């Protein structure tokens, strides 16, 4: 059935007079998709969606919303997609030399350049990592921290009844907040940046956002196990819990 | 001091020769020159104990003189046998530096705990003596006993207990505003973890939402004056109301508005010296800035006989709007 919603879209697409109910109905499909995590669904439909439909449709308020969850959206994609590029590449390190113990004058050599040349590539891998690591990081405060109201949380307030959006709109948040968390907790430990793990206590409580309220407790007390480990390492480092000198 | 470098002379000569030496030969010089170091540290303990109290300062200064030659006989017996180290631990029966350092090159936590067995006060010494320098982790979560208690306590699943230390620590927390801004967030996001009564969790959270109240205000300082006053985005100190009162109203906070000195006077109750000398010195600043617009909007986001006046002009429309300041709060 996947096919019959995905294809329902390019037939509201065709006729540019319906494009505020082809994006309010592309989003409806894509919630489905999103609570199910089949990004590659979720953006098949993404990009049937022409690029400039926003700019034209310009506002009753269920066009208000729907032009903010759909960039809400956006900002969930984007933030998938600039993760699984940054995964995939913390798992292709260059690897250590292989090591010929009893080597002949000859494999000395071969052995003292492909030792060099691998303490190229591992400085380019920190490198390219580094400018994947700002990236997919940046993406990931746009979700947590999205502006003006928080993710797939409605701005306009004088729509009509639609439950099955709104609390779309709510599992959606418990689905996917905690879960983004706990990847930016996961990319902050993996590139070593543990006093700003440990600042993921603060965006979370924070009363500014109150992501808290869309946490299971036992999903608090795991993010508490998560933290406490990026704390460990700072000890190892000489450092306070919390990465501040220890005067 | 000729027969005591006499034998601190062939100790080392029982070093050097040890590094080529037939095994079983090295074992019987060493244990000598372990027969012979515990002749010296014995009488060096019995001295000790002949001289005490007044002219303590030389009887504090030969302590030291003895005790960085313990740990020069250490170290030179930390190549040795530590099969001897025992018997040197107990023969200037404390030396634990060595004997200590001794159980953590080794897997001996059965040293550690069997030194600790029959000891006193080495408790005390064995975390003082852990923190100053895997099964180190358990050693660690016995030295988590102290302010890393809320990590030891989110471990042991202790929640309500990590809650209240993470708030303690957040208030004794003065060198570090970034610090205690993300103690207060853990310790509360440690309560709402835990498991409390409806009852008791809306104490912690209500508690809690006016420390957050009062940090707020040094959080929204404007990025105006803080470039200004050169100061460290971060890494700067928990002010107090006055610094932050004082701050908000500097000459420095160009664009200073309705907000900064609202702001300015809700941290009044935020203070613990002289009240109605800032009431004045904040509303009179309040009309430098006006240029004689700022003054009537913080009249009308005040909702009165807080303000001053014949104390005030201590002209023409400060009396003109507190006659409609009269009809205002009437």
């Amino acid at each position: 059935e996947d096919r019959l919603k995905i294809d329902v879209i390019d037939w509201l697409v065709f006729d540019p007079a319906q494009r505020a109910e082809a994006l309010k109905q592309g989003n409806a499909i894509m919630r489905k998709f999103l609570a199910s995590k089949k990004h590659e669904a979720a953006k098949e439909v993404f990009v049937k969606i022409p690029q400039d439909s926003i700019a034209e449709i310009y506002l009753p308020a269920e066009d208000d919303n729907a032009i903010r969850e759909h960039l809400c959206i956006r900002a969930y994609l984007e933030a998938h997609e600039t993760f699984n590029e940054w995964f995939k590449h913390m798992n292709s390190v260059p690897q250590k030399p292989a090591l010929i113990p009893q080597p002949t004058f000859t494999e000395k050599v071969a052995h003292e350049h492909k030792e060099k040349k691998y303490e190229m590539d591992f400085g380019i891998w920190k490198g390219h990592l580094d400018a994947l690591t700002a990236d997919v990081k940046e993406k990931m405060y746009n979700v947590l921290l999205f502006v003006d109201g928080g993710w797939m949380v409605d701005v306009r307030e004088d729509a009509k009844e639609d439950h099955e959006r709104t609390h779309q709109m709510v599992l959606l948040r418990k689905l996917c907040l905690p879960m983004l968390c706990f990847l930016l907790h996961t990319i902050l430990h993996s590139t070593g940046q543990y006093q700003e793990c440990l600042q993921l206590a603060d965006m979370v409580s924070s009363e500014r956002h109150k992501l808290y309220l869309v946490f299971s407790k036992e999903e608090l007390r795991k993010l508490l196990q998560k933290l406490r480990e990026s704390s460990l390492m700072l000890l190892d480092q000489g450092l306070d819990p919390l990465g501040y000198e220890i005067q | 001091r000729t027969v005591i470098i006499r034998q601190h002379e062939i100790v080392l000569k029982v070093a050097y020769p040890q590094a080529d030496s037939n095994l079983r030969n090295i074992v019987t010089e060493q244990l000598v020159a372990l027969i012979d170091c515990f002749l010296d540290g014995y009488v060096s303990q019995l001295k000790s104990v002949d001289k005490s109290s007044n002219r303590e300062r030389y009887d504090n200064l030969e302590m030291e003189y003895l005790q960085k030659r313990s740990d020069l006989l250490s170290p030179l017996l930390s190549l040795g046998q530590y099969l001897w180290a025992a018997s040197l631990a107990e023969k200037y029966c404390d030396f634990d530096i060595l004997v200590q350092m001794c159980e953590q090159t080794d897997n001996q936590s059965r040293l550690q705990r069997y030194m600790t067995q029959f000891a006193d006060q080495n408790f005390s010494d064995f975390l003082f003596r852990w923190y100053l320098e895997q099964h180190g982790q358990l050693a660690n979560f016995l030295q988590a006993h102290e302010h890393l208690s809320w990590l030891h306590e989110i471990n042991s699943q202790e929640l309500e207990k990590a809650h209240a230390t993470l708030l303690g620590l957040a208030n004794m927390e003065t060198r570090y505003f970034a610090k205690k801004k993300t103690l207060l967030g853990l310790s509360k996001l440690a309560a709402l973890a835990s498991d409390f009564s409806e009852d008791m969790l809306q104490e912690k959270i209500e508690e809690m939402a006016e420390q957050e109240r009062f940090l707020l205000h040094q959080e929204t300082l404007p990025e105006q004056l803080l470039a200004e006053k050169q100061l460290n985005l971060s890494a700067m100190p928990v002010l107090t109301a006055p610094q932050l009162i004082g701050l908000y109203i500097c000459e420095e906070n160009r664009r200073a508005n309705e907000y900064d000195f609202k702001k300015a006077l809700d941290l009044l109750e935020y203070i613990d010296i002289n009240i109605n000398d800032l009431k004045l010195e904040i509303l009179c600043k309040a009309l430098q800035r006006d240029n004689w617009v700022s003054k009537d909007s913080i009249f009308v986001k005040i909702l009165l006989p807080e303000v001053k006046d014949l104390l005030q002009a201590d002209e023409f429309v400060l009396k003109a709007n507190y006659e409609y300041y009269v009809q205002g709060q009437i």
